[PDB]
DNA sequence: TATAATGGGAGCTGTCACGGATG
DNA sequence: CATCCGTGAGTCGA
């Protein structure tokens, strides 16, 4: 398997780095295996499917909202039952604001348990979305859920080899002119790291 | 009891990944549950059924013919259930190697060197295990790996 | 207590003001992710090591 | 250094004609980018 | 090579003056 | 203008 010349990795300034546009703190995670990196993407049957898979994917966030709204319904109903219950038992009424305060904290517990698979929809979606050459998945559990709801439509590598193929895919022609541009461009900073 | 402040401090340690690489294996293990009793005989039951249906095409593709449309793509999910089990058992008792492995470290050989090719034990003792005898996986694994 | 024993100084009533955090488990939990990140923060494994 | 990594290198042969787990065989991988970083440049990146 | 066994372990300590990337 | 990593810091001899 192909292994990177420590020589232009870790040498200051990180050569591979500057080639890809990589920031030498990010072109570890991939080449030690500490994160995947987007190597090539077809956009376009990206575009061509785009308009259905938003379709789908939105049927899957109104189910787990669906669900939500009623898994809370439920519970609410349980809690105004319960709290009659125990008043019908007689007792305290003091002793019903444990039961009340305890019905609210497990209601608030299903609407987070609801909201953080929501906003997982929403980073999955929304990466796929926004997916092209040169991104670092960091977090695998996304990348696992990424690559099976979507892995028609991009290749994600890891490690010294996916650096190779970026390195293929590398056109250096464009990658220069597109460098002399913002060099003609006055802006200081963004000038000083692209001469 | 749960605050929302740990829920994010938690996923965010996990989510970074240390410079030292034995740290980092380390880490990478840890996902996978450690399996129980019953649900190791279940894994070895699906290889055994996985590692037949290959045994079966495998003598079939000298010969020449094979199986129908509906039989060899019934046959093939089997290969693949199975060959899915196989990564899946050797995942799990990834840590037991890593255990006996620790033991045999300052003797001139690397505490990655020694888990790998304890792993590489690993690997051959899932294949002739079997699940007949009620022994758990962890004894007739030691005995591979050591 | 911490305004009691360090109460005498400016410094001190300084710096619990500027202090960012508050509470015995958000503490632990601070520390232990500015020490060992990369493992997951149990208000049981912060207040071990 | 040498011996190191023909070892790994060779490690790594046997494992995926096994098809380990990509677990195992990226950890191999790893060790083998290390080994040769520690041939070429030794205490460059990690410890010597 | 069939009882069952399942996430490491030593860190290293008393520089110094500087350029480059980051602030 | 102040931090972090990497790279400097006399020679012969014994």
């Amino acid at each position: 398997a192909p292994v990177t010349h420590i020589w232009y990795f870790k040498g200051v300034p990180s050569r591979l780095g500057y080639l890809l546009d990589l920031a030498p703190k990010d072109l570890e995670k991939i080449i030690y295996f500490a994160a995947y990196v987007i190597t090539s993407v077809d956009e376009e049957m990206r575009h061509n499917e785009l308009s259905t898979l938003e379709a789908e994917m939105a049927v899957e966030r109104k189910a787990v909202e669906d669900q939500r709204d009623g898994e809370l319904e439920a519970r609410a109903q349980k809690l105004e039952a319960d709290l009659a219950e125990l008043e019908a038992e007689g007792a305290k009424a003091d002793a019903r604001r444990k039961v009340r305060d305890g019905g609210e904290r497990e209601m608030r517990q299903i609407r987070d348990r609801a909201q953080r698979e929501l906003d997982r929809l929403e980073d999955i979606w929304s990466t796929f979305t926004k997916l092209a050459p040169k991104q670092l998945i960091v977090d695998e559990n996304l990348y696992r859920e990424l690559v099976d709801r979507y892995g028609e439509y991009f290749t994600g590598a890891m490690g010294a080899e996916s650096i190779q193929k970026l390195i293929e895919n590398f056109d250096i022609d464009a990658e220069a002119e597109s460098l002399r541009d913002v060099i003609r461009n006055g802006k200081g900073q963004k000038k000083l790291r692209a001469l | 009891d749960e605050s929302e402040a740990l829920r994010q401090a938690r996923k965010d340690a996990e989510l970074t990944a240390s410079a030292d690489s034995v740290r980092a294996y380390l880490k990478q293990i840890g996902k996978v549950a450690l399996l129980n009793a019953e649900e190791e005989v279940e894994l070895a039951k699906r290889i055994e059924a996985g590692l037949y249906a290959t045994q079966l095409m495998t003598e079939l593709s000298e010969r020449g013919e094979k199986l129908p449309a509906a039989q060899r793509r019934d046959m093939m999910w089997i290969c693949r259930d199975g060959d899915r089990a196989k990564n899946h058992l050797l995942e799990a008792n990834l840590r037991l190697v890593v255990s006996l492995a620790k033991r045999y470290t300052g003797r001139g050989m690397a505490f990655l060197d020694l888990i790998q090719e304890g792993n590489l034990g690993l690997i051959r003792a899932v294949e002739k295990f079997d699940y007949t005898k009620g022994y758990k996986f962890s004894t007739y694994a030691t005995w591979w790996i050591r | 207590q911490i305004v009691e024993r360090f109460g005498f100084s400016e410094i001190m009533r300084s710096t619990l003001e500027k202090d960012n955090t508050v509470g015995t488990d958000e503490a632990l939990l601070d520390i232990y992710r500015k020490l060992r990140p990369g493992e997951p923060p149990t208000k049981e494994s912060a207040q071990t090591l | 250094l040498y011996r190191r990594v023909i070892n790994r290198n060779n490690r790594l042969k046997r494992l995926i004609d096994l098809g380990a787990p990509e677990i195992i065989v990226n950890n191999e991988k790893r060790m083998l980018q290390e080994s040769v970083d520690a041939l070429f440049d030794n205490g460059r990146r990690g410890r010597p």
